[PDB]
């Protein structure tokens, strides 16, 4: 069964940077597009970033609110995806999920497999 | 002496699926053979967008096409571990999904598209059709009457590809007797039947068959009736009955099977959404006629449709003229049905054609270390993009019987007996023995073609089959030559 | 870019009664002959879960009470009979082109 | 060029692309001599008559052997090998009907 | 990454700089029997009754020979004839909308196959004149 | 630069080794002095 594990969020001062890992066990994680999605407390879900799988390219797509501030990556040798937050502000405290579309390109993919997510608090 | 002349089409602007009228002028006393010349225009499929993954789109012939998600089987359910699906060209080139105007389907003509083209040839003399024939009797006289020595040129006349022979390099072989250099011989085709992105304009030279085409001495006089009275009406095939599309996109799955040995299996399945082919522009539509400057054998044909299960018998009374031989062809209606994905390959085939699929797979076994060498450490199993397809033509008839009125004549003869022994033993040098089990030959009166002298003369076609009934029917085609007297 | 607006925010529907969720897009969400809106359900205390993909299809776990929205620019999820396990938050998600967006988020709670 | 291809993965974590590939060609390739026509139109112009006048090469080279000559004349496989008939049937009997 | 070595045409390594290391593979022409007789002439104190070349021989090969008598003619002019062989039994899946089939391969062995050592080749080249068509058209030798 | 299709050949008959050979219908001709022509048939009344 395809599983995802996020790690991890914690107490971060309003000036800093975080490196969130998302480890997947689904036997096709290297060919599966990975999205990073935000749920702020007292607010609905908010899409943040997306990255393609191997085959065709490695293009990254970004939300306009966090474009340039964020840096998405993936290392398929350990079946991990990476989210780098740089200079995150006080409204960035939220529950963060990595979602694994069972599809290569992240253009119109459906976020099928999710993980428990990690709660990132900014203080 | 003799010369040749051209006839312009009387209809004006020929279009596929529409009747063409040709008018015979007055230029001599005798004219027997004639050839319709056409130059079918270049064709190509429309540009099509690459599909998104995880989408199933409705394909041709009621067969759904699908681009599965990763970790699933072909049907986008019942998950298959390690399956990864991408898009490739038919020659292995990657295609990015979601791209606008990403690929074209590969247009390919029919096998023998020239015989398929002239769907209904009729010789009218103010109505009163002297001879009306179709594509099926032309296929019958191809499988029987053409000697086979003059086949490749005939294959050039009707636009059929001819196999070209090539050779590899020198190779070492060991000779066992109870060390030698040999070259492998390969064959490859190039014609319109090979799927191409851009088909060139195909030149078709189609012969017309009547009672006077057999011999030069049987040409009817043109002075008995005026030249402003004879017309030739050709109803052509549709644009969908001549060119078909081949998949210009293939869903490629790579499946990783872990453990020992660790296998990488690469397989392919076509993605075939029907595109649009541009209209075929008929060009240089001429009718070459030989003019000679100074009783008969008529193809009395009738093709009928039969739907009864496991046995059938028909009713007919039209044939009254004496005959000499009797050519039979049984074709399931699924051969020419538009729901058949292989109907362009099998429209001419007299029999039930199943498909045999060779899947040539490259295999390799690699060991990364020299301690545990019992099993390979990794294996590669790569299939070709398109497999090798053999059309295997199995018979439909188990027993044939042409029941006459007072005599039974042919009664429950086996299909193989007729179809093989009768062409082999009768007909002289003219009759080639067909390769199709449903192409049958039966004799009634005398030897079929050796001399111009009848030694004697004199018909409900019936059969017992193992083929299905109302699910898939069967049609009968005849090219029996009747002896007619003109007075 | 494309902004998805959820007209219902809270319904407070009786148990066993149908419920309706509306989501309207800025322009047409349709490309390659299929709609590209998804519906996601989040139960209290659980991660988000795909409920409907391509605006008319459903996941394997989905029981036979979730309607396949509509077509064009306006879509409406309909639940025939709420079974008290459907209490949660529903989202309409853009799947046309990146950057994809989420809806306002409608909270369904029984009454 | 008949080429053997193989795709080998040394490991089971990153199996999206093969770890190694082999593409081995044969020493000598497979060569097909494709014989394309050179003539677009043929014409044997006589003195008072034109006789053959701009017939297409395929028409002659394919239809004339197919229709004329009886069983003796094999139809050639080469497009540049054309056949043209002037007086009578080529080989059926020992009697001239005209020249 | 390009690395260049020398190999024999059957895959055997050849060391560069070796004296007398390899031989070219001699092979005959296709139809050397027709190629050999480049100019056939029938002289009667000069006054050539028939003079013909290889080109008309190729023309009457492609046209006049019935084609049933190919292999023997291909044996007469020293042309290789393809020999058919078969592989083992192989599994196939029959699709109708599970079977045992053997592949059929073809391979040649004659002079046109390049060999290190061509054996002595026997050519039986026919002579074409006006009297070769029929037995009744033979010219008298007493005139 | 060109599009070509490979042509392969394969057999299916009794000479192909199979686990289970189907029943084979053999039709064997008989050769005598009268089989060459229809006019050379011997009388059956003598």
């Amino acid at each position: 069964e395809v599983k995802l594990v996020e790690s991890g969020g914690g107490l971060v001062q309003p000036g800093g940077s975080l490196k969130l890992s998302c480890v997947g066990s689904g036997s096709t994680f290297s060919s599966d597009a990975v999205s990073w999605v935000r749920q702020a407390p007292g607010k609905g879900l908010e899409w943040l970033a997306g990255i393609d799988g191997d085959g065709g390219g490695g293009s990254t797509y970004y939300a306009d609110s966090v474009k340039g501030r964020f840096t998405i990556s993936r290392d398929n040798s350990q079946k991990t995806a990476y989210l780098q937050m740089n200079s995150l502000r006080t409204d960035d405290t939220a529950r963060y999920y990595c979602a694994e579309c069972p599809m290569v390109l992240l253009a119109k993919c459906s976020m099928e497999f999710w993980g428990p997510g990690v709660e990132v608090v900014v203080s | 002496g003799f010369e040749y002349n051209k006839v312009r089409p009387h209809t004006g602007t020929p279009t596929l699926g529409n009747k063409l009228t040709f008018g015979i002028p007055q230029y001599g006393d005798f004219f027997h053979d004639m050839v319709g010349h056409h130059i079918l225009g270049a064709c190509h499929s429309s540009w099509q967008d690459a599909p998104i993954q995880g989408t199933s789109q409705m394909g041709a012939h009621g067969q759904l096409q699908t681009f599965p998600r990763n970790g699933y089987d072909w049907d986008n359910q019942t998950p298959l571990e390690g399956a990864v699906y991408t898009l490739v060209d038919p020659f292995g080139r990657p295609i990015v999904p979601g791209t606008k105007n990403a690929y074209r389907n590969l247009v390919y003509y029919c096998e023998y598209p020239g015989e398929r083209l002239y769907e209904n040839v009729r010789f009218d003399v103010n109505g009163n059709s002297l001879d009306e024939y179709s594509s099926d009797v032309t296929t019958l006289v191809r499988k029987f009457c053409i000697p086979g020595d003059k086949m490749t040129g005939y294959k050039h006349l009707v636009g059929q590809e001819v196999s070209v022979e090539g050779t590899s390099g020198p190779l070492l072989c060991n000779i066992h007797d109870l060390l030698d250099i040999r070259r492998n011989v390969h064959y490859s085709c190039n014609g319109p039947q090979t799927p191409k992105y851009y088909q060139p304009p195909l030149a078709l030279w189609i012969k017309l068959r009547f009672w006077f085409n057999e011999n030069v001495n049987l040409a009817i006089p043109s002075v008995s009736i005026p030249f402003g009275e004879r017309f030739i009406t050709i109803k052509l095939a549709s644009q969908k009955d001549l060119v078909n599309e081949f998949p210009g996109l293939f869903v490629r799955q790579s499946r990783f099977i872990a453990g020992r040995p660790s296998r990488r299996n690469i397989r392919f399945k076509p993605w075939f959404i029907p595109g649009v082919i541009n209209e075929i522009s008929l060009t240089n539509n001429e009718l070459y006629i030989n003019n000679l400057f100074v009783l008969i054998r008529v193809h009395k044909t009738q093709v009928t449709h039969t739907n009864n299960n496991h046995h059938d018998e028909k009713l007919m009374s039209a044939l009254k003229w004496p005959i000499e031989y009797m050519f039979i062809g049984l074709k399931p209606t699924w051969n020419i049905s538009d729901q058949n994905p292989h109907q362009h390959r099998d429209w001419h085939k007299f029999g039930h054609v199943v498909n045999a699929i060779m899947q040539p797979t490259h295999h390799a076994e690699i060991s990364f270390q020299d301690r545990d060498t019992a099993l390979p450490d990794a294996c590669s199993s790569i299939s070709d993009i398109s497999p090798v397809t053999y059309p295997i033509t199995l018979p439909i008839i188990k027993n044939i019987s042409v029941t006459a009125h007072g005599i039974n004549l042919i009664d429950k003869f086996p299909s193989k007996f007729c179809s093989s022994y009768i062409p082999f033993h009768y007909g002289g040098n003219a009759i080639k023995t067909p390769d199709d089990p449903g192409a049958m030959m039966i004799t009634f009166a005398l030897k079929p073609r050796e001399e111009y002298q009848p030694s004697g003369h004199i018909f409900y076609i019936s059969w017992d089959t193992d083929y299905v009934g109302s699910i898939t029917t069967a049609d009968l085609v005849v090219s029996a030559s009747a002896i007619n007297f003109l007075l | 870019d494309i902004v998805l607006t959820q007209t219902p925010r809270s319904l407070s529907v009786s148990p066993g009664e149908p419920a309706s969720i509306s989501c309207r897009s800025s322009q047409s969400l349709e490309e390659y002959g299929k709609n590209w809106l998804s519906w996601y359900q989040q139960k209290p205390g659980q991660s988000p879960r795909l409920l409907i993909y391509q605006a008319t299809n459903r996941a394997s776990w989905v029981p036979e009470r979730f309607s396949g929205s509509g077509s064009g620019t306006d879509f409406t999820l309909k639940i025939s009979r709420v079974e008290a396990e459907d209490v949660g938050v529903y989202y309409c998600f853009q799947d046309l082109q990146p950057p994809n967006g989420f809806g306002a988020g409608t909270k369904l709670e029984l009454k």
